[PDB]
C-alpha cells in the first residue's frame, strides 16, 4: 500500500483536523490510540502554579470589597491560559493591580515580554468600590497534572500554592472510517482530532506526540539480557 | 465468553452437501449459529466453515474479527477435533496455563456448559 | 514530625515488612475466615487493598 | 484543609447506590464517547 | 471505546448524567495505627 | 501461597506439626546469625534491595527453605535440650 | 523527566520470548503494548498454504480411500506446515508430494524446491495404508494476518480446495502491564510482551518488524496536504 496522503484542516489555535488515508485495515486504531493517549497525558503546557495575593494569608479567607472569595479567584486562575513565546521561558509572574468598582479579567494582567494570554476576556474577581486586588501570578511550564500538596510552590512567604493543570490539550477524538482503495475495501481513513486551550496548536500537540511516541520506540533497540 | 451464539435465520433448513449450507450463508439465508442438517446429521455453518488447526488458529481469527468468542466452530484441540467456541477453548487454555498441565486440566473442566 | 522523615525510611521499611505478613479482621467474626494472615505490599493511600476472592 | 476526592472516599447517589472508591484513573483511560468525551465515574451493573 | 486499547467495548453501555454525592465518611478520617501508646489505669490494657 | 506447601504439609503427620518446626528452625538461626543454614549459597533466599541484592532477613522464609531441602532432622526426644543448645554454641559460635 | 527504560529480553529457542521495558512512564505500558499487539498479529510478514490440490478428491469434506486422515485433517496440518522463503524474489511456489502406503507422510517428504526451507520436516502430514496413493500439489503463498479460504479463494486448477492462510508467524501475543516505582515515583509502569512464534522468525525478529512498522507509520504525519 502506498504512503497515505496526510490532510490537515484548523480552525484557529484551538481545533484540528488530521486525515491520514488511505490505511491498511486496523491501522486506525493502531495509530490513533496511541496518540490519543500521549496527547491526553504527555503534552507539555503552562499552568497556573502559584498566587500571592496582597493582605491575604491563606485561600481560606475574602478580600474586602472583593465579591469572590480566594477560593473562587484561584479557581477562575485556574482556567487562565498562557502562552510562552520563548522556548526557552520556564517561569513568568504575572502582576495584576485593580481598584473597584471593576470585573477585572485575565486582559488586566501587567504586559510581559514574551507571553501571551490566550483568553482574555476569562473573568477573575468582581471589585466593589473601594476593593482592591494586587495579586501576583506565577505561571510555570509542566506537564501532567501536579497537585498543590506535590510542587508546593510559594515565590514567598504568602504564596498560595495552586493545582497545576499543565496539558494544554482539552479534548482528542479519533475516527475511522471505510475508506476503498483500487480492489481492496478493507483499509482505513484515520482521522485526529484535537481540542486545545491555544496556547500550544494542535499541529504542535500532533506533532510532540508523534516525536513522543517515536522517542519511545527507539527503546526497543538495545536488547540487554 | 463460554456462553454459544443461537441463531433463528436457518434454523431448520435441510442440504445435500455441506456447500450447498454454506452457499446459503453467502446469500444471507442462514445464519452462523443456526441449527442446521447438512446430510444426516444436524450441525452449524460456523462448524463447516471455520475449521481451524488449533487453539491458536482458532482466536488469531477472533483478533482479526473473522469469529467471535461466542461462535460456534470446528478446533482441533489435543487431537480431538472439537465443536466448540473459541470462548470454551480459551477457557479450556485459561486452567492450563494456569494449573501447567495441559492434561489433567482437561480433565478438570467442562467444556460443553 | 512527618516532615522530618526522609526517603530513605520508606526503603528501609520495605526491607523491614519483606516476607512478614499481617492479619486482616473484619468485624463480626463469625467464622474463623473473619481474620486472615496477608503479606502486606506499602501502597499509596490510605485504604488497605482487599483481594476479590477472600471478600466471601 | 480542603480535602479532594481520593481512593477510599465514600460516594453515593440519591437511589441508595453507595461505595467507595477504588481507582482514580487518568484521562486518558476512562472509556470515552466517539466524540472523544471520557466519562467520570464507573459504576458496576452488578448492583442493580 | 476503550480509553486502553482504542477498541469499543463489545456491547453499548447504558452512559449518561447522574448524581453523585460526596459522603461525610472519608478514609482520611478513619485510617488509624499504633504500635505503642497509652495503656488504661486498671487493666493496663491499650487504651480505645 | 507459600512455596512448596503441598510438600511442607506432607511431611508431618499434623499440620501442627510443621509450623513448631518452622518457628524453632527460624529461632536457631536468627540466634546464630545464620551461620548454621544447610543452605548452600545457591540456596540462600535473596532480597531485592536498591544497592542489590542480599541475604533475605526473615529467619521463618529461611526455615521453610531449609526444610524442603530434606538436610534437617526433626522429631520427638531427638537431642537432650541443653546438649542441643551447648553443642550448636560450639559450632556457631 | 524519565530516565530510559531498560529493555530486557529472555528468548527460549526461536519460538517464545519475553521482553521487559521499565521503567515507563504511567499509561505508557498501554500506549506501548497494544500497537505492537496490533502489528505483531496483523502485519509481520510471513507465508503460509492457501490452496491444496489432491488427486481424485472433489471437495474439501469428502475423504481419500487407503488414508486414514480425510481432507479436512491433510487440510489442518497444512495450516500447521511452517516453511521460509530464502529468496525475497521469491513470491509464490507449490509443493509437490507423491507418496506410497504404508508410510507416514510427513512435511520433508514434499519434494525440495530452490530457496524454500521447510521449518518443521517432521511435520506429520498423512498417514497412509497398503494401497494407498496420495498425490497432493499445495500452493504457498507470501502475506500478512489470517485469511479465510473463502475470502482470498485461491484456487491453482480445477478441484483444488482453498485453505485458511495462517500468513503471520507469530502465533500468539500476551502483554503485561506492572506497576514499578523509581525512588518517589509510585505510578510508573514496567511492560513485560510475550511472543509466540512459529518459528520461522524469531519473536525478536517479530517484535522488531512490529517496532518498525510502527515507526514507519509515524512518518506518516510529514507532509500537510
Ligand atoms: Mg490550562
Ligand atoms: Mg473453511
Amino acid at each position: 500500500l502506498k504512503a497515505p496522503v496526510f490532510t490537515v484542516r484548523t480552525q484557529g489555535r484551538e481545533y484540528g483536523e488530521f486525515v491520514l488515508e488511505p490505511l491498511e485495515r486496523g491501522f486506525g486504531v493502531t495509530l490513533g490510540n496511541p496518540l490519543r493517549r500521549i496527547l491526553l497525558s504527555s503534552i507539555p503546557g503552562t499552568a497556573v502554579t502559584s498566587v500571592y495575593i496582597e493582605d491575604v494569608l491563606h485561600e481560606f479567607s475574602t478580600i474586602p470589597g472583593v465579591k469572590e472569595d480566594v477560593v473562587e479567584i484561584i479557581l477562575n486562575l485556574k482556567e487562565l491560559v498562557v502562552r510562552f513565546l520563548n522556548p526557552s521561558l520556564q517561569t513568568v509572574t504575572l502582576l495584576l493591580k485593580a481598584e473597584g468598582p471593576k470585573e477585572v479579567k485575565a486582559r488586566d494582567f501587567l504586559p510581559v515580554a514574551d507571553v501571551e494570554i490566550m483568553n482574555p476576556d476569562l473573568h477573575i474577581a468582581t471589585l466593589e468600590e473601594g476593593g482592591r486586588l494586587n495579586m501576583e501570578v506565577r505561571v510555570d511550564r509542566g506537564v501532567g497534572y501536579v497537585p498543590a500538596e506535590k510542587h508546593g510552590i510559594k515565590d514567598r512567604i504568602n504564596a498560595i500554592p495552586v493545582d497545576a493543570v499543565f496539558s494544554p490539550v482539552r479534548r482528542v477524538a479519533f475516527q475511522v472510517e471505510d475508506t476503498r482503495l483500487g480492489q481492496r475495501t478493507d483499509l482505513d481513513k484515520l482521522t485526529l482530532r484535537i481540542w486545545t486551550d491555544g496556547s500550544v496548536t494542535p499541529l504542535e500537540a500532533l506533532n510532540q506526540a508523534v516525536e513522543i511516541l517515536r522517542e519511545h520506540l527507539t527503546y526497543f533497540s538495545n536488547p540487554q539480557a | 465468553i463460554t456462553q454459544v451464539r443461537k441463531e433463528k435465520k436457518g434454523a431448520g433448513l435441510e442440504f445435500a452437501t455441506p456447500e450447498e449450507a454454506l452457499a446459503a450463508h453467502e446469500r444471507g439465508e442462514v445464519a452462523l449459529n443456526a441449527p442446521i442438517k447438512v446430510a444426516g446429521r444436524e450441525t452449524s455453518v460456523g462448524r463447516l466453515k471455520y475449521v481451524f488447526a488449533n487453539p491458536d488458529e482458532a482466536l488469531l481469527a477472533v483478533a482479526h474479527g473473522i469469529v467471535d468468542l461466542q461462535d460456534v466452530v470446528t478446533v482441533r484441540y489435543m487431537g480431538k477435533r472439537l465443536e466448540t467456541s473459541p470462548g470454551r477453548i480459551l477457557f479450556a487454555r485459561i486452567v492450563a496455563e494456569a494449573v501447567e498441565d495441559e492434561k489433567v486440566a482437561w480433565e478438570l473442566i467442562q467444556l460443553d456448559v | 514530625r512527618q516532615r522530618d522523615i526522609k526517603d530513605e525510611v520508606w526503603d528501609a521499611l520495605e526491607e523491614v515488612i519483606h516476607g512478614k505478613v499481617v492479619l486482616l479482621n473484619r468485624a463480626p467474626t463469625l467464622h474463623r475466615l473473619g481474620i486472615q494472615a496477608f503479606q502486606p505490599v506499602l501502597v499509596e493511600g490510605q485504604s488497605i487493598q482487599l483481594h476479590p476472592l477472600v471478600c466471601e | 484543609q480542603k480535602r479532594k476526592l481520593q481512593v477510599g472516599d465514600k460516594l453515593a447517589n440519591r437511589h441508595g447506590n453507595k461505595g467507595v472508591v477504588a481507582k482514580i484513573l487518568p484521562v486518558e483511560d476512562m472509556p470515552h464517547l466517539p466524540d472523544g468525551t471520557p466519562v467520570d465515574v464507573i459504576l458496576n451493573p452488578l448492583g442493580v | 471505546y476503550d480509553g486502553r486499547t482504542g477498541e469499543p467495548i463489545e456491547g453499548p453501555i447504558v452512559v449518561g448524567q447522574m448524581f453523585i454525592m460526596k459522603l461525610y465518611h472519608m478514609v482520611e478520617d478513619k485510617m488509624h495505627a499504633r504500635s505503642t501508646g497509652p495503656y488504661s489505669l486498671i487493666t493496663q490494657q491499650p487504651l480505645g | 501461597a507459600e512455596p512448596g506447601i503441598d510438600k511442607l504439609f506432607g511431611m508431618v503427620d499434623s499440620k501442627y506439626r510443621l509450623t513448631v518446626v518452622v518457628a524453632k528452625r527460624a529461632q536457631q538461626l536468627l540466634r546464630h546469625g545464620f551461620k548454621n543454614t544447610v543452605l548452600e549459597p545457591e540456596e540462600r533466599p535473596k532480597m531485592q534491595t536498591l544497592e542489590g541484592l542480599f541475604d533475605d532477613p526473615n529467619a521463618v522464609t529461611w526455615a521453610m527453605k531449609e526444610l524442603l531441602t530434606g538436610r534437617l532432622v526433626f522429631g520427638e526426644n531427638l537431642v537432650p535440650e541443653d546438649r542441643l543448645q551447648k553443642e550448636m554454641e560450639r559450632l556457631y559460635p
